[PDB]
Order: C-alpha cells, then sequence, then structure tokens
RNA sequence: CCUCCCGCUCGGGAGGAGGCACUCUGGGGGGACUGCCGGCGAUAAGCCGGAGGAAGGGGCGGGCGACGGUAGGUCAGUAUGCCCCGAAACCCCCGGGCUACACGCGCGCUACAAUGGGCGGGACAAUGGGACCCGACCUCGAAAGGGGAAGGGAAUCCCCUAAACCCGCCCUCAGUUCGGAUCGCGGGCUGCAACUCGCCCGCGUGAAGCUGGAAUCCCUAGUACCCGCGUGUCAUCAUCGCGCGGCGAAUA
C-alpha cells in the first residue's frame, strides 16, 4: 500500500541504496569516485554510499517523468563553480556519473529506453521501488 | 458523497483544492503531506485542522494542488483553502467567525502581490539611487 | 598612377562596425535587431508612427 | 631536456600532425585551422633565405604565429607598432608567440 | 587507531601534522586536497580520520604513490604536470620539483625577451589586465607565492 | 527526523515550534499585555503584514519580532548552496526564513540548560532588557535640555529586544558562539538580569545617566 | 469536407475582435460546423529603453508595449466555403492564416 | 472503462479513453462613492474614529512635468548657420594603441566562516527569449564540448535546472577545509586570427583581508533587507543596464 509518492525522500534513499548493495547488480566501478566526478567537490569521499544515492535518485526521477534524458540528469543536481569575485552561476554535473548509472541500471533490468527516444522505468525497476516503500511507510507509523 | 471545490490565492501560490469524504487523505501536489522537510511550514498547514478538530480531518479526503513558488508560499495557499474548505462543509457560522478571530490570513489574502522595478539612474532594485559624494 | 578598386575590402563578419542602421547610418551607435535597425535615438522618434505605446 | 622537444632536428622531420600532441591547445588550434593569405607570403622569405633566390631579411607583423622548429636559426623583424625590433630564435623558442618576443610598448620606468 | 603520533614524517623529512591527513599533505608543497585523496585510495586507508595514527608501513605506501603516480593509476589531466617542456609525458611535482620547474620555465623567457618574463620581473599581472591602480593605497598582490 | 516528527503531531495541539506549550506563561504586568502575542498562537513567518496601521505592530507573535530584528545585518552580496554565505551574516545579510531556525535552535539551546518553557525565560528577559527611563538631547522653545522623558511599553519591548539581538553579535564575532548559543545564553541572562547581558548593561546605564540628567 | 484552422492574430486589442465576431456570425449559418472563437495569449513584448541621449544624470526610462493578440477558430466547411467567409473587410494590420487537413 | 506497480485486500499512485470542472488565457461587465454610522470642525469644506466587506477615505503602482533657467549637456546620432581641410584634418590597408601605471578618487561586485563547508536526498516559480536560432533525446568525452537527431516561426516544443529552503551524514573555529589573487601546465570553444587582450574545465600553486578613522550615501511595505531567474545589446569581453518571481521586516 505504498508508492514512491507516500515516503519521505530522507528515509527512502539509504534504503534503495543499501537495496542496490544488498540486490547486488548494480556496484562501484573504480574510475566514477578517484578524480571522474561531478563539477568540482571541496573533498571527493571514498563512499559506496556515494555511488548508491546517485542512482537511488535515478530510479525515482525516471518514475515521475518520462523521457528524462542525460542533460536533465546532469543539470538536476543543485551546485555552482567560481569564477573569482564576479560571484558564481549555475553549471551542471559529471555526465560520467550519469552515462554510467542509467546503463548500470539498463543491465539489471530496473530502467529500459523506450523506442519513442528516451528513458523510462520497467515492471522490475517499478516492483523493486513499490517493496521498499511497502517497508519504509510501515516503519513510518510505528515510529513516534 | 459531495464535490466542493474551492481555491486558496496567498502572494501567487495559487492551491487548488477538492473536499470529499472518504478516510483521512492529505494528498499536496500528488504527494502525502507527509514529503515536505521543513517542519515548520506543515504545522501552519495544520493550524485550522485543530482549530475545528481532527473529528472533520479523519472522516474527509482533502487533496490539494498547490502550484506555487515558495515553500512557505504553498503551504499558505493551502492554510487559506482548508479553511475556506472546512467552512463549506458543515456550513455554520460557529467555524467561519471562529477562524476570523483567530488570525485573517485563513480566510482574506492580500490586496497586493509586488510592485515592478523601477527604471531608476543606472542602479539595482526598484527603489535605490546611485551613491552621491559630489559635495 | 594606375590602380584597382577600393570601397573597403577588409574582414566585417561581425560585431558593432558590422551593423548599419537605416535612419542615421551609423556602426557604434545603437542597432536595436529586432528587424527594426535603428539608432535608440531614432527609435523614440519613430515610436508613436510604429504603433508602440509609451504607457507602462 | 635541453632543447625543447626530442630533438631540434626530429621536430623539422615531423611538421604536420605529429609535433600538435606536444604543442599548447593555442598553437595547435592556428596550426590545424590555418593561417591567413600574409602567412602563405612569409613561406617565400624563410625559404629564400635557407636556400636559393636573393633572400630578403624577413619582416613580418605577425604576431599571432607560434614558433615552429624549421623557422629556428633566422632574424625575424617583428614590427613593434612603429619600428621593426629584431629577435634570434632559439630551440628553446619551440611553443611560444612571434608576438611575445618583440615590444608592444616602449620599456621605461613608471612616474 | 593505528599506534597514535602526533607527528609522523611523510613525504621525506617535512611534517605530518594532526589536522586530518588530506589536510596534513596539502601543506607538503606538491600534494594539494584532490590530490591527497587520490593517493588515499591506491593505498588503501580511511580518508577523514585524523593525521599520526599511521604505522610505520603507511608512509612507505604514500612515498611511492609520489615518485611515480603516473605508474599506479592517476589520470593524465588528474596528475600534476602533464606533458613537460615538450618532451617529458608526464612527471610529479613536490616542494623541490615545483620551485625548480616554475623558476625554470621563468629563467627560460627573460633569455627569450618576451612579453611574459619581463611582465613577471616589473611586477605585474600579465593576462589579469588592470594595473591601473589595484594592489590600492601601497598595497601589492605579493604575485608568486607565499607571504605567511 | 523520528523527534522531528513528534515535533509534527506535538505542535498541531497547540505548541510554538513543535513541543513548547502557549499557555505554560502568563503576563503578569497589565502593561505588557495588549503589547504582547503571547496569547495567539502557532507559526513566526505568518507574513501577517505589520505597521499597516497606527500599532499594526503590537499584535506581532514575540519570536517573529525576535527573527527580524535577529535577522537584521545585511548588504548587496550573494547566498547560495554553492561555495556561498554572508550574503546571511552574523544576522541574516538576507532572510527570515534561516533566520527562523537559529531562534528555533537558541529556544533549543535555552531549553537545554534551564528545562523550563523557554517562552517563559525569553518573555522573562523583554521585561528587563527594556529601560524603564531615557534621557533625549531634547531642545524645547530653543533651550537646549537633556531631559526625563519616561517610555512606553511599545517602545519598552523594541529597546528590550533590539539590545538582546546587538549584544549576542558582538559575541558570536568569529567565536564559538553560535547565534543559536550566543542568543540562548544572552536570553537566560537578560531573564535573569545578569552581570553578563550586553543587553542589561545598556538598560541600566540608559535610566542611570537619564536619572542623572532629570 | 477539411477542418480548416483560421489562426487569426492582431496588434491591437478593437481590430481583432470585430473580425472574430464577424467570422463567427456569417459561418453560423450554411454549411459549416464552427468550434468557438478562442483567445490564446498575448505574447506582449517588452522593449524597454534608454530615454536620455546623453545618458546622464538621472535618464527617465520608457517601457514599451508591443501586444500581439491571438485568435484561434477551427471549421468544417468546403475551401469553397473558406473564401465565403474571407470575404470580410479586415483592419488593416490582421494576420489570418489558413492550414488546410482532412 | 482500460494498461502498469504495490498491498495488510482496507486501500495509494501513473498512463490512455473520457470530461471541460479547476488553474489559466484575453475581451467585456460589476464592485469603493465619505454611501451609512459617531466625533472634531462655521450644521459648509475637510480631518479623525466605527460597522458591514475581497478591497477603503489621494485603495494601491506607473505613465502623464506649465511659462522658463543653469548661455547645463550633445554640432562625435541625425537635422543645421558659420568657418577650416583639399594626395591632405581626405582615402585604403596591416600592425599597434583605447586593456598602458608609483599613485589619487567615484560607482559597484566578491569578502573577512559554524545563522558554517562537503556529500546526498527531497519540495518548490515567474518575466521572458528561441531559425544558420532554442535545442528534446541518444551516444563518445573527466569536463569544457563533440557526433548523431525529434519538435518548434510557438498557451500545444526548447532554453529549464530556480535559488534561498529543509533533513541526515562527514567535518570541528585556524588566516584555516576561510578567501580566492598570482603563477606552471594539460585542454575546449568562436572567428582569418583571442601574445598584447576572451571565457570555461581539470591538476598543481594559494596572495591581501580576521569587521575597517575622519567623513558620507540610500530608503518608509509586499517596500527595504535577502535569494536566484530572464532579456537587451549580442560570436566573444556583463562584477553592467532593463526586467521577474521566491523569503519577508525596522522606524517613522
Amino acid at each position: 500500500m505504498a508508492t514512491v509518492y507516500d515516503v519521505p525522500g530522507d528515509l527512502l534513499v539509504e534504503r534503495v541504496a543499501q537495496r542496490l548493495k544488498e540486490i547486488p547488480e548494480i556496484k562501484p566501478p573504480e574510475w566514477a569516485p578517484f578524480v571522474k566526478t561531478g563539477r568540482h567537490k571541496e573533498r571527493l569521499p571514498e563512499q559506496e554510499d556515494w555511488w548508491y544515492y546517485r542512482v537511488a535518485s535515478i530510479l525515482r526521477r525516471v518514475y515521475l517523468d518520462g523521457p528524462v534524458g542525460i542533460e536533465r540528469l546532469r543539470t538536476y543536481y543543485g551546485g555552482r563553480k567560481n569564477r573569482g569575485h564576479a560571484p558564481e552561476k549555475f553549471y551542471k554535473a559529471g555526465g560520467s556519473i550519469i552515462r554510467k548509472a542509467l546503463q548500470q541500471l539498463e543491465a539489471a533490468g530496473f530502467v529500459e529506453k523506450v523506442p519513442g527516444k528516451g528513458r523510462v522505468i520497467t515492471p522490475k525497476g517499478r516492483s523493486f521501488l513499490d517493496k521498499i516503500a511497502t517497508e519504509l511507510k510501515k516503519e513510518l507509523e510505528e515510529i513516534i | 458523497m459531495r464535490i466542493i471545490q474551492t481555491t486558496g490565492k496567498r502572494k501567487t501560490a495559487i492551491a487548488r483544492a477538492v473536499i470529499r469524504e472518504g478516510k483521512g487523505r492529505v494528498r499536496i501536489n500528488g504527494k502525502p503531506v507527509e514529503i515536505i522537510e521543513p517542519e515548520i511550514a506543515r504545522f501552519t498547514i495544520l493550524e485550522p485542522l485543530i482549530l475545528a478538530g481532527e473529528e472533520i480531518w479523519n472522516s474527509v479526503d482533502i487533496d490539494v494542488k498547490v502550484e506555487g513558488g515558495g515553500f512557505m508560499g504553498q503551504a499558505e495557499a493551502a492554510r487559506m483553502a482548508i479553511a475556506r474548505a472546512l467552512v463549506e462543509w458543515t456550513g455554520d457560522m460557529s467555524l467561519k467567525e471562529k477562524f476570523m478571530k483567530y488570525d485573517r490570513t485563513m480566510l482574506v489574502g492580500d490586496p497586493r502581490r509586488t510592485e515592478p522595478h523601477k527604471p531608476n539612474r543606472s542602479t539595482k532594485g526598484p527603489r535605490a539611487k546611485r551613491q552621491k559624494s559630489y559635495r | 598612377m594606375a590602380k584597382a578598386d577600393y570601397n573597403k575590402r577588409k574582414p566585417r563578419k561581425f560585431g558593432k562596425g558590422a551593423r548599419r542602421c537605416i535612419r542615421c547610418g551609423q556602426y557604434g551607435p545603437i542597432i536595436r535587431i529586432q528587424g527594426l535597425m535603428l539608432c535608440r535615438h531614432c527609435f523614440r522618434e519613430v515610436a508613436p508612427k510604429l504603433g508602440f505605446r509609451k504607457y507602462e | 631536456f635541453r632543447y625543447r622537444g626530442y630533438t631540434l632536428e626530429q621536430l623539422m622531420n615531423m611538421s604536420l600532425e605529429e609535433l600538435a600532441r606536444l604543442f599548447p591547445a593555442r598553437q595547435r588550434r592556428s596550426l590545424k585551422r590555418g593561417l591567413t593569405p600574409e602567412q602563405k607570403k612569409l613561406l617565400r622569405k624563410i625559404r629564400l633565405a635557407k636556400k636559393g633566390k636573393y633572400k630578403k631579411p624577413i619582416r613580418t607583423h605577425c604576431r599571432d604565429m607560434i614558433i615552429l622548429p624549421e623557422m629556428v636559426g633566422l632574424t625575424i623583424y617583428v614590427h613593434n607598432g612603429k619600428e621593426f625590433v629584431p629577435v634570434e630564435i632559439k630551440p628553446e623558442m619551440i611553443g611560444h608567440y612571434l608576438g611575445e618576443f618583440a615590444p608592444t610598448r616602449k620599456k621605461v620606468e613608471h612616474g | 587507531m593505528a599506534n597514535f603520533r602526533h607527528i609522523v614524517r611523510v613525504a621525506g623529512v617535512d611534517l605530518d601534522g594532526n589536522k586530518q591527513l588530506r589536510w596534513a599533505l596539502t601543506a607538503i608543497k606538491g600534494i594539494g586536497i584532490n590530490f591527497a585523496t587520490m593517493v588515499c585510495r591506491v593505498a588503501g586507508l580511511d580518508p577523514f580520520m585524523k593525521a599520526g595514527y599511521l604505522t610505520d608501513e603507511q608512509v612507505k605506501k604514500i612515498e611511492e604513490i609520489l615518485a611515480d603516480p603516473v605508474a599506479h593509476g592517476i589520470p593524465r589531466w588528474a596528475v600534476n604536470r602533464p606533458k613537460d617542456y615538450e618532451t617529458g609525458r608526464d612527471l610529479h611535482l613536490i616542494t623541490a620539483k615545483l620551485d625548480m620547474a616554475i623558476r625554470e620555465d621563468i629563467m627560460r623567457l627573460r633569455r627569450i625577451r618576451a612579453y611574459r618574463g619581463i611582465r613577471h620581473e616589473l611586477g605585474l599581472p600579465v593576462r589579469g589586465q588592470r594595473t591601473r591602480s589595484n594592489f590600492r593605497r601601497g598595497q601589492t598582490v605579493g604575485v608568486s607565492r607565499k607571504k605567511k | 527526523a523520528k523527534p522531528l516528527n513528534e515535533r509534527f503531531f506535538i505542535p498541531h495541539e497547540i505548541k510554538v515550534m513543535g513541543r513548547w506549550s502557549t499557555e505554560d506563561v502568563e503576563v503578569r504586568d497589565p502593561s505588557l499585555k495588549p503589547y504582547i502575542n503571547l496569547e495567539p498562537r502557532l507559526l513566526p513567518h505568518t507574513h501577517g503584514r505589520h505597521a499597516k496601521k497606527h500599532f499594526g505592530k503590537a499584535n506581532v507573535h514575540i519570536v517573529e519580532r525576535l527573527i527580524n530584528k535577529i535577522m537584521r545585518s545585511g548588504g548587496s552580496h550573494y547566498k547560495v548552496a554553492g561555495h556561498f554565505m554572508r550574503r546571511e551574516h552574523r544576522s541574516l545579510n538576507s532572510k527570515k526564513v534561516k533566520a527562523y531556525e537559529v531562534v528555533k535552535e537558541a529556544f533549543k539551546i535555552i531549553e537545554q540548560r534551564t528545562g523550563k518553557n523557554p517562552i517563559q525565560v525569553l518573555v522573562w528577559a523583554i521585561e528587563n532588557a527594556a529601560p524603564r527611563e531615557d534621557t533625549t538631547s531634547v531642545m524645547f522653545g530653543g533651550i537646549r535640555y537633556h531631559v526625563a522623558v519616561d517610555i512606553s511599553p511599545m517602545r519598552r519591548l523594541d529597546v528590550a529586544l533590539r539590545n538582546i539581538a546587538l549584544g549576542a553579535s558582538a559575541k558570536c564575532y568569529r567565536n564559538k558562539m553560535s547565534f543559536a548559543e550566543a542568543l540562548a545564553e544572552e536570553i537566560i541572562l537578560a531573564a535573569n538580569k545578569d552581570p553578563k547581558s550586553y543587553a542589561y548593561s545598556k538598560k541600566l546605564e540608559i535610566e542611570r545617566i537619564a536619572e542623572s540628567s532629570r | 469536407m477539411q477542418k480548416a484552422r483560421i489562426k487569426i492574430a492582431s496588434t491591437n486589442v478593437r481590430s481583432l475582435d470585430e473580425v472574430a465576431n464577424q467570422i463567427k456570425q456569417i459561418a453560423e449559418r450554411t454549411g459549416v460546423r464552427m468550434s468557438g472563437p478562442i483567445p490564446l495569449p498575448t505574447k506582449r513584448i517588452r522593449i524597454t529603453t534608454r530615454k536620455s541621449p546623453d545618458g546622464e544624470g538621472s535618464a527617465t526610462f520608457d517601457r514599451w508595449e508591443l501586444r500581439v493578440h491571438k485568435r484561434l477558430i477551427d471549421i468544417e466547411a468546403d475551401e469553397r466555403a473558406m473564401r465565403q467567409i474571407m470575404r470580410i473587410r479586415v483592419p488593416e494590420d490582421v494576420t489570418i492564416e489558413i492550414e488546410l487537413i482532412s
């Protein structure tokens, strides 16, 4: 009795990111946290969680949207770069963490490319989620 | 059952609300009232719903869609409409006058919203002049 | 003596020097490009015949 | 590595394409896209000087040319805007602009 | 823990503090804050712990990822100088190589007689434009590189 | 996060900021009764527009008054989650939005030590931080006096809250006193009339210089 | 028959409505089924300009409006029943577009 | 009614049929006028206070600036009296200069951290602009960008992601993980061409500055204060000019 709609995004994301360690099809490739990262990072973190959140979002976003592109998910993160004393401006993420991620989901059978030119959920990506949200929405009533 | 469609507008967050009978549904832009991150503007939405009671909150399905920029903006458009959604429901002057005595942001919007940025004498913002120092 | 023609022959591919108006014949002074290339000063004189409205 | 590149001679025999992997982003571009019809009359006057028909002392308004290995040796006359300032070209000058070496202002003290 | 120290010596005899490993290397000229976290991976340490909690065995794993980083991994834009003086493929920079390599290339230009080398001697930015009145009220940029 | 939702079940009922009942306190003095919005309810942000009328600013939730005289210091420069600030100050070079957090954490840090309803420690800090007498360099008839002027209950509150909000930013200055703390350690000690409140040191001096001059 | 769209825009208010009304009145009675004259947006055009040619002191700055309004009309009639209705005089200064599909 | 998911079988969510209700769009109409009620005022004018009400007593914000003057500003936009130039104070060209600096000031941006930084997640706009032009989406590239290619001359497609917000996690007040000058290098992009003199991306470099004297400016409410957003001109120099919405006051 739950969708991704019913669960707050702070409790959903460590429950799907674990369920991306456990299953265990999607994994961190070594080249992606090392130095092929998104724009500028004050520090680069050596995290599995880092990879598992950038993908745990990707299964929530393709649910909501239809044709969700690479240029959309690069620009959807939120984050900047310095120019100098000129004030900062809005730039997009690293396309390397987004174009390997959709393709690690595509081999897992969670996402599929539609024939209209775009990106949509499968039933296996849609059920992996509704089960993880049925577990989260059930726990949110137990806990005062 | 019934369908009573209302509106609630504050600083151009327009809330589209519907009040039909059911089982305690609170829908905001498709997501339960639970999805919001600020605790704060939630409590604002929650103000009218206790002033009347949980009795009528539980017995009625409220779906609203607030297309408005502000986080507090959304909340505020949600505070004005639930209160107007609950005064059309029961019908009495008891629930209307009880809101008005508490605050007028439940049943009046504004008379004003925003002002244009004036042409000005070459600077930034509607109400500002270039700095002087020629004395 | 003898020489070949000149009417200017250098690059002016783009910029302000590329443009001229259809009323006061300038490069650096204003060129409103909406299919109404004139200077800002002409613009003001011409507009009531254009059908623009002063009111904000 | 004394002398810039592999060796002064092997970069006269690698000219088109193989130099590129060594050079800055900026020097690559102007070789790869090409240079103007005054840069084509400057490939006759470096060639009249290395051999053959009576050599002119090579003069240029070229300040957008980046120094190649074949042109190392000649004394190049770069118009500063008023007059021609000489530069004896070295192998340590491979990879820099030609308009760096001649001045763009007279050099005095400020006050 | 892995044996508390307050001063372990890393990168020769230059000192590693008790601030955090990623900030203790930034100081060591040549290793920054992004390049420190590239050599924490290959070596196999926790990045966010304090500096000085290192046995002798960790201090050897870092000194050989420094000598040649292009052997271990470290991409050819994620290493310190790539394509050096037209004939070195990639190298490393440290407090002695960085100090020498930048004064060398400056020693090169002054002999060349350029508008970059004499523009680093008079007291000026070369491409930053204004010398018109900036570094104002007697002030100074300090050019390159250190007034602390 | 679960306590956070308990803080959403609890303000509902009714209580300020998630867990402070607005009945715990009373205004014992009949002076500060109509001038204070202790009695009304739930959220400060409100946006209820004030100064609209003659006293369109007395009905302002005590805490909202706190938030925007705690928000005050601010020019030009630019804030966003980027690298990016300061621009929102040692007192909101920016909004009541990230202001309201500070006052909430300061209600949390003043509750943690005193253990009372913090709206009984702050309303006990805005009846003591206000001086009872002030001297204006007032001249009337061309004759320069420096005179006995007694203070009005509205202009009391304002000098109470402002001196509380002026004292904390001298201490928070590049210091571990966080405004959520520096305010929470000002609000306890202005409630007490302690010798450590830069807000009860001006209160006194403004009455004491004003007694001499009268 | 052939569903035609008359897409009719004008630069001023008085000129556009008279034609939209007259088009819905003459077409009403013959071999035409007609869907009502729907108003789409005003792509109000703002030209925002510097008055003063000195650019000096305070210079007061003109706001410009060009408002272009678009009515749209679907119609089920022939290509011959279309010209009969396109007879009308039309203000200067009123653009009338015609797409033809079955 | 129909396809998909989930389920404690109660019930939550999307698609398409279907439906113009709602938001909205732009054309028209009503509503506020001291009309009424009290007090002050010459029972007049008017000011104050009150009720009903979405809104009130110039409702609120613009455009709208008389006769004239400072011989204000512009003949270097145009129009134009007078004078002057005539291989030239013309004309064509490349290159250089306007971007030189020991310094002085004006107007601004960015900034001196825990109301903080990283990382992640989630919820939100509006004006506008878009054919050698906006560019879905797919692919390669760490990225800047490149390759392919749908739609779009526009309520129907694209720029587009708002930003501030909040919640959890790491970090634990130093000239620093602040701050970003300066310098080495690798690399893209436009144009014939960016050394002089472009911007961005990555690594290394990592300067002054730790709340500022005398003095002085701006503004009175959806305003200031604050946060991003667009457009003009337009390849490219924007810390500018014009304009939009988000948070939302002090004192009078």
